[PDB]
DNA sequence: AATCCCCTTGGCGGTTAAAACGCGG
């Protein structure tokens, strides 16, 4: 399989009681910011504030991207989990507010259940029959329609309206073709012929399919997990119609557009009934901004106010600088590259740097994973290079010694192939050294 | 694929043996030992593709060969397998943010590879017999090399064939399960074997051909038209998701690639930005940035930096450095070029060449090559001797040159301040 | 200029036929655009 | 009868067989080592081998670069494709500016190609629909008649242009264009007064066939790949009034275009003609259009580029430290080869004058024009020759052909030089 | 449809025929040399030779260039192009500057293309439709009678089709285009009848034509070269020449405008008339657009450029570096500069009295030495949009001539550039300063 | 070794002599 940066980060690793192992979950060190980040993914699992805010601050290659993708890791594929970093708002089909919006929204994960009864199998009878009087009806007078439909555990003769019938037409249904009714709707889907009538013809064109199993008549509740963006999204380009306006329409380019506070707040009405009658459950997700350095004061600005409504997912932000001027500002030095008003509305998780010991398990680890097998004196040389230049040039250096070791015919890495690499692979501070 | 000579045509290759150690000259390549080495290992990691979202710097003084080491390993990476060669220019559009510009590069460097087996009868078309109703009876008769039977139609084959006009005596395909007709010329060609046939065609598509396709009803019309917008977030994460299922699946294989930037030092601190946090994901290629600039201040910052890139990325690529050459690689280089070019020259034109080119660049020399044999058949002459080589110095000049022919004559140029002397008196 | 080195009765009628009109040689061309076999 | 530009003198490079150049020939004075850079480039192009070849003409203003690049494109001829442009056109609202260049590139290469056309024409004997269906219509000629069938498309073509019996149609079978060229003449007499406007009923056999060689581009190509571009149906017009802009043409795109063009080419049915882009003025362009022509030029199907500039020691635009030779950045200028133009003497500016004032139909007194060459000198070449027109029209208001020193001093008395404009602001 | 307008009152340049400018006509009052070489330049524009010619106005403000550039327009009248635009117009947000620069400079080149038709005119006598119910077959005859001649038509359906729209009757006199179709109604012979409804709107009676039924007439049609390219240019560009959006047009469509267009001219079915294109301020066009400017200046299919400047040595827009006239030296080095002197006393009253007499405004002598010392002291263009608020005064006053005391009062009521820096100077303290500052309260 | 009958060829216009032909029975 192949392997990412953060492959290795499986979880948060802490006890029962909210203590952090030394060396669990592919974490090593940092047991402060595990033990801070389990008590928000405790809070996130609470699901009833909105609006919180944390940062997580330290500085380059200390584990702030590990850190919130533990996070995701703890709370599970089924809660929402938006990634982002600072230039992703800065789009150029609405304004960067709007993004931020819908960022927001998407990060707010609503389960959806509903029971659908579908009539499916394969037709052996279609006999449309008239009203008992002519002066009963309009025109071609038709009255029902009688369907006989076929599975592998028996048959089943229906009575449909003559809208079915008419769908049964549109679809081009003959006898024989397996179909599919849904009762919810009255849709009919045409899902082929069956595989019975497939030797009928030694050249023919048609998608031959088995005979549906179970009964005819099976009644399934449908579970989806759709967050709010997506009601949104469908609110405002709907799918609906088959005019020439609405083709041309779907042909169009799907662009951005300010989505009115109106149709959120209708949304959120029709959501608010359903939770309430027990149809549907929320499920506030987190939303991860990474180098929230690059956000302009605008965009903080607008956080102000998206933080204190009603529906908020839980915002997580990264920075790694300190004492930095906004962007969008003059003048303005801020903590982190974060204006004031906005910091006041956030709960900061130090992150602290690593030492000798910290980076050795790491390259431990991170050669562990990557299915490479390392000599001690070798992996004693790159905790030294990592220490002397940086986590990351290291971590990185280990895949092309692996190569090398590999054009020699060797199993494990020794100290030349490292020793090679570091002459084949330079660093920034030599690259720098070496251009001067 | 019919084209003229480039700048780059006869580098077919990284010229590496079996152990990665590159030979003196092969492959089109001359030296640059280290450089090829470093390129070689790269290539290694490309091809087992258990590695992703790893940066590599080729940073150099300018005509060193980045680009020329960008395409060897391109050319010795071959086809069937992803290569995005895109400058830093490109990312500025007034249709698509720059972000949302480098995940469309990053996402066309990952391929992937969907069998699809299809049932077709291929065979020389002999009589097709069809008939009203009595819906439509019909009968088409396929010759090939070894058997010579008739087929019974139904309807809608029968439509399909009317619509096509399929004649007799010609060569045709026919789909059992799409129902596709390709025609084919009379049977230089003929059927070779059993009517119908098990063969499976493999289709190579990238990720953002995906999402494209997937993005509109019509959507894989954008990927030549170039209107495809920003896609929702959400729908690629679908297809990341469902290629993760195929994987798993067995249905459909990823083949990683590799994303080249030329010219990353106009690249905006946004676009740095979002590379680093885009490296980590899955999914991520192996991004090749080629830069020159010493120390530069990063576009969109007042800060000067390493390379013109910031620090944060610095840290997560390992730079490959390339050295200037010196006279025996430019002469083997011009060599090479003018073997390319159809040019015959002359050892003392080839010294001439190379001391040019070593006083001022390698470039210029090898620009002079197709000018230099312009001149000569101009004088009907095959081989380029040294004096043409000295009439195209005369009549072309180079940068130093030039440089000190402005200097000298300041006046009749406009300077910054937009001052000019047109009139030669006084 | 090509009678004046083939036969020469036919070039005189060729004359005549230019006296005549030039349409009886080739018309001016109804221009129409190329057609591509098939999209890419 | 005849209109006069800043160029209607320059009818050619004026270079001999062996290459050298007279001194005054096609309209040039002077300039004997760059009219003969410029033929030795004019024979690089003619070679049609290499790609991606630039050259900059570099000298100061008034001094004869555009001239020079009209000259060579004069030279080349009509068959081949020269695109004039200039660094201000490149900088559009529509689409970014590495689409306007890379257009641009591909409109300066040229393809010639076959077509045979199927030409039916004759008046209509019969119009029944075989019930969107298709029409059989009846064509009669003096020669024969035929009867046909048409897809609906064609139908609704016909619908549109009020075709009925005794119509006289021209339906194009490559295209599917339907033209009502008029009505038959038999039905001349029919009413004595009606719009129809009659035609003779065809000549000939319906059926025409003939074959036709037509020049076209590679961005034509690209065009008619990438939107819909002609047709009367409504689809059509649907079709292109939907999405109307430019568009960001992909590189998948011009690949496909590429691989059809070559197989083209190896069919034999088309040849290439590679040709010539002029950018004039190229220091209006920015960076970043610099830096993706450096990336342009190494692509294997490019045209000869040549630039103009007439700035020295000029900041590049966009940059706000890189102090360039002609505002071009180094990475460019060691892609190209310096043609420098140099200044005019006296005597050169007396003939100048002197064609200058021949080509208009003006006559010049020998005296008059010895001081219109003086002040030329003293002021400027352009300014002397913008001052020819209002002394011949001074010297026809004087009822006398010839101009004379009066109607010189009397113009230089009426409009003034930048100098003296200046001086009175002063 | 217009108004009086500034330059309302010149109907061209005054000039003699031997382009010596009279010391007034045609409403120009002075400017001998700039309105002498503006002559030399209408004769060039009128000649049609030379093309691409560029042409500077310089001089202080109110020296009388718009007016030298709107008597330029008068002498050449209509059937010759004339673009007046800013420098403001060219920087738009759907087309590029260059675009824009390039369908202005083709604005001012005109297309004729002459055509013969035959045109059928008289008096009807007698129409006849008859048409079937619940059939398409239409059969009808009309009788069109001249003083000469009187004849009959058997008319094909669309010629019924068109007179039953068009509602034809006896007493109508009729023009019928045999090839466009169309039916113009000029008038009526008689009255209808003495029906109910439309009793007496028929009166005004029109005399019936003479001579052949069937005559001969030549129709003109003009059209400027960017027309033809924005027809061209798309199916839908024809509605873009009214609605604009007619995007950035390829060149390949220009550059077979173009060669069409020379074709044309060589087959002698389209005359081409160039004209001149005006630009207004161009000192705020930047340099990008003065570099389009030299090189579109070299092209054979263009106009007569002509514009106006008073900036001196100013900063060109886009550079950081001053420029003798707001303009680089590229485009100065080709073009021929003509200047404006600033006015006599004379010339001052004089232009006055001639504003005077287009505003249909009575100055005693008294009142228009008072506004000629006015403008000296302090503007031209203050005495002149003094004059009509002085009428109004006078109105007011019940009184149909301008007297000392009008004037006096509107100048009493309205103020001048200096008068009110002075009044800023004094009391500064009651207006925003540059630094945001005021003081509202007064205590 | 210098001169007559036919050649030598495009587009014309007559003008009989088979080709290919519904139909009548
Ligand atoms: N050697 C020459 N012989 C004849 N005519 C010339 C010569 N050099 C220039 N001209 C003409 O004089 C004018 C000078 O204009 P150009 O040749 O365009 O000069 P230039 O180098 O283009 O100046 P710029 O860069 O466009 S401001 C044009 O009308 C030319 O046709
Ligand atoms: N506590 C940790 N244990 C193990 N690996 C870590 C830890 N912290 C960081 N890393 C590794 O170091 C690298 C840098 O982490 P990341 O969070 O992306 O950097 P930053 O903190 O600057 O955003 C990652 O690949 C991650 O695997
Ligand atoms: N190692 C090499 N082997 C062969 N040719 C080379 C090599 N290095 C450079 N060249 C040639 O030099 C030319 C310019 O090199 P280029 O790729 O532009 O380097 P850079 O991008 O660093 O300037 C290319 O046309 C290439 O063919
Ligand atoms: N020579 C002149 N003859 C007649 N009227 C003039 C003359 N010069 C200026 N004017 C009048 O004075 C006013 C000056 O306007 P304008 O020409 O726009 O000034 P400027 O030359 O500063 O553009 C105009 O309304 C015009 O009618
Ligand atoms: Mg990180
Ligand atoms: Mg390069
Ligand atoms: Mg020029
Ligand atoms: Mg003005």
């Amino acid at each position: 399989t192949r392997t990412a940066a953060h492959t290795h980060i499986k979880g948060l690793g802490l006890d029962e009681s909210g203590v952090a192992k030394r060396v669990e979950g592919g974490f090593v060190g940092q047991i402060e910011a595990r033990e801070a980040c389990g008590v928000i993914v405790d809070l996130i699992k609470a699901k009833k504030m909105s609006g919180r805010a944390i940062l997580l601050a330290g500085g380059p290659s200390t584990g702030k991207t590990a850190l919130a993708l533990a996070i995701s890791q703890e709370l599970g594929p089924k809660v929402p989990f938006c990634p982002l970093v600072g230039s992703e708002l800065y789009s150029v089909e609405v304004k960067k507010t709007e993004t931020l919006m819908e960022n927001f929204r998407r990060a707010i994960g609503l389960r959806i259940k509903e029971t659908k009864e579908v009539y499916e199998g394969e037709v052996t009878e279609l006999t449309p029959e008239d009203a008992e009087n002519p002066l009963g009806g309009y025109g071609k007078t038709i009255s029902h329609v009688i369907v006989g439909l076929k599975s592998a555990k028996g048959t089943k003769t229906l009575r449909l309206d003559p809208t079915i019938y008419e769908s049964i037409q549109r679809e081009k249904v003959s006898i024989g073709d397996v179909i599919y009714i849904e009762a919810n709707t009255g849709a009919v889907k045409r899902v082929g012929r069956s595989d019975a009538y497939a030797t009928e013809f030694d050249l023919e064109t048609e998608e031959y399919v088995p005979l549906p199993k179970g009964e005819v008549h099976k009644k399934k509740e449908i579970v989806q997990d759709v967050t709010l963006h997506d009601l949104d999204v469908a609110n405002a380009r709907p799918q609906g119609g088959q005019d020439v306006i609405s083709m041309m329409g779907q042909l169009l380019k799907p662009k951005k557009t300010e989505i009115t506070e109106k149709l959120r707040q209708e949304v959120n009405k029709v959501v608010a009934k359903y939770i309430d009658q027990g149809v549907a459950e929320l499920i506030p997700g987190v939303l991860f901004i990474d180098e929230v350095n690059m956000l302009d004061i605008e965009i903080f600005t607008y956080l102000n106010k998206a933080l204190e409504s009603n529906i908020a997912p839980v915002v997580v932000l990264a920075s790694n600088r300190g004492m930095t001027t906004v962007r969008g500002t003059e003048d303005v030095i801020s903590p982190h590259g974060v204006p004031p008003d906005l910091i006041d509305r956030l709960l900061i998780v130090r992150t602290l740097p690593y030492d000798k010991d910290e980076i050795r398990t790491i390259i431990e680890r991170r050669a562990t994973v990557e299915r490479l097998q390392v000599e001690s004196s070798a992996l004693d040389l790159l905790a030294t290079m990592g220490t002397e230049t940086s986590l990351r040039y290291a971590l990185q250096l280990l895949a092309p010694c692996g190569i090398l070791a590999q054009t020699s015919n060797r199993k494990e890495i020794v100290v030349n192939d490292v020793n090679e690499a570091k002459l084949l692979f330079l660093d920034a501070k030599r690259s720098t050294k070496i251009l001067e | 694929s019919l084209s003229l000579i480039a700048a780059h045509s006869h580098i077919t290759g990284l010229g590496l043996d079996e152990n990665l150690q590159p030979r003196p000259t092969s492959e089109g390549m001359v030296g640059q030992l280290q450089a090829r080495r470093a390129a070689g290992v790269i290539l290694k990691m490309v091809q087992n593709g258990t590695i992703a979202g790893r940066a590599v710097l080729v940073a150099g003084p300018p005509s060193t060969g980045k680009t020329a080491l960008a395409m060897g390993v391109s050319q010795s990476l071959g086809k069937d397998v992803p290569f995005t060669a895109i400058a830093g220019s490109e990312i500025f559009s007034l249709e698509l943010s720059k972000t949302e510009a480098l995940t469309q590069a990053f996402r066309k460097s990952i391929g992937i590879k969907i069998k699809e087996e299809t049932e077709l009868i291929e065979g020389e078309v002999v009589e097709i017999q069809i008939d009203r109703s009595i819906h439509k009876q019909g009968k088409l008769t396929i010759k090939t090399t070894d058997m010579e039977t008739i087929y019974e139609l139904g309807n809608k084959m029968i439509d399909g064939l009317t619509k096509e006009k399929v004649l007799a005596g010609d060569v045709i395909s026919i789909d059992k399960a799409s129902g596709k007709i390709t025609k084919l010329g009379r049977s230089v060609q003929c059927p070779e074997g059993e009517l119908q046939k098990r063969k499976t065609v493999v289709h190579t598509v990238s990720l953002h051909e995906i999402d494209v396709i997937n993005s509109r009803t019509q959507g894989f019309l954008a990927l030549f038209t170039g209107d495809t917008g920003e896609i929702r977030s959400e729908v690629r994460d679908q297809i990341n998701t469902k290629v993760a299922e195929w994987k798993e699946e067995g249905k459909a294989e990823i083949v990683p690639g590799v994303l080249f930037i030329d010219e990353v030092h106009m690249l905006d601190i946004e676009c740095f930005s979002f590379i680093n946090r885009a490296l980590e994901d899955e999914f991520a290629p192996i991004v090749m940035m080629a830069t020159n600039r010493g120390v530069s201040k990063t576009r969109g910052t007042n800060y000067k930096s390493p390379h013109g890139l910031p620090l944060d990325l610095l840290d997560r690529s390992i730079i490959i450095t390339t050295k200037s050459y010196n006279e025996q690689e430019i002469k083997t280089i011009l060599s090479i070029r003018a073997q390319e070019e159809e040019v015959e020259l002359s050892s003392d034109a080839l010294d001439l060449l190379t001391k040019t080119g070593v006083e001022t660049s390698l470039r210029y020399s090898s620009n002079l090559i197709s000018v230099a044999q312009q001149i000569a058949m101009k004088r009907k002459n095959n081989t380029v001797e040294v004096e043409d080589v000295k009439r195209a110095y005369l009549l072309f000049l180079d940068s130093a040159r030039s440089v000190k022919y402005v200097q000298e004559n300041e006046s009749q140029y406009i300077d910054d301040q937009g001052n000019v002397q047109i009139s030669i008196a006084k | 200029s090509r009678a004046q080195t083939m036969s020469i009765v036919n070039c005189l009628m060729q004359l005549r036929k230019v006296c005549n009109h030039p349409n009886l040689f080739e018309v001016r061309p109804i221009l129409t655009s190329f057609v591509l076999e098939h999209c890419v």
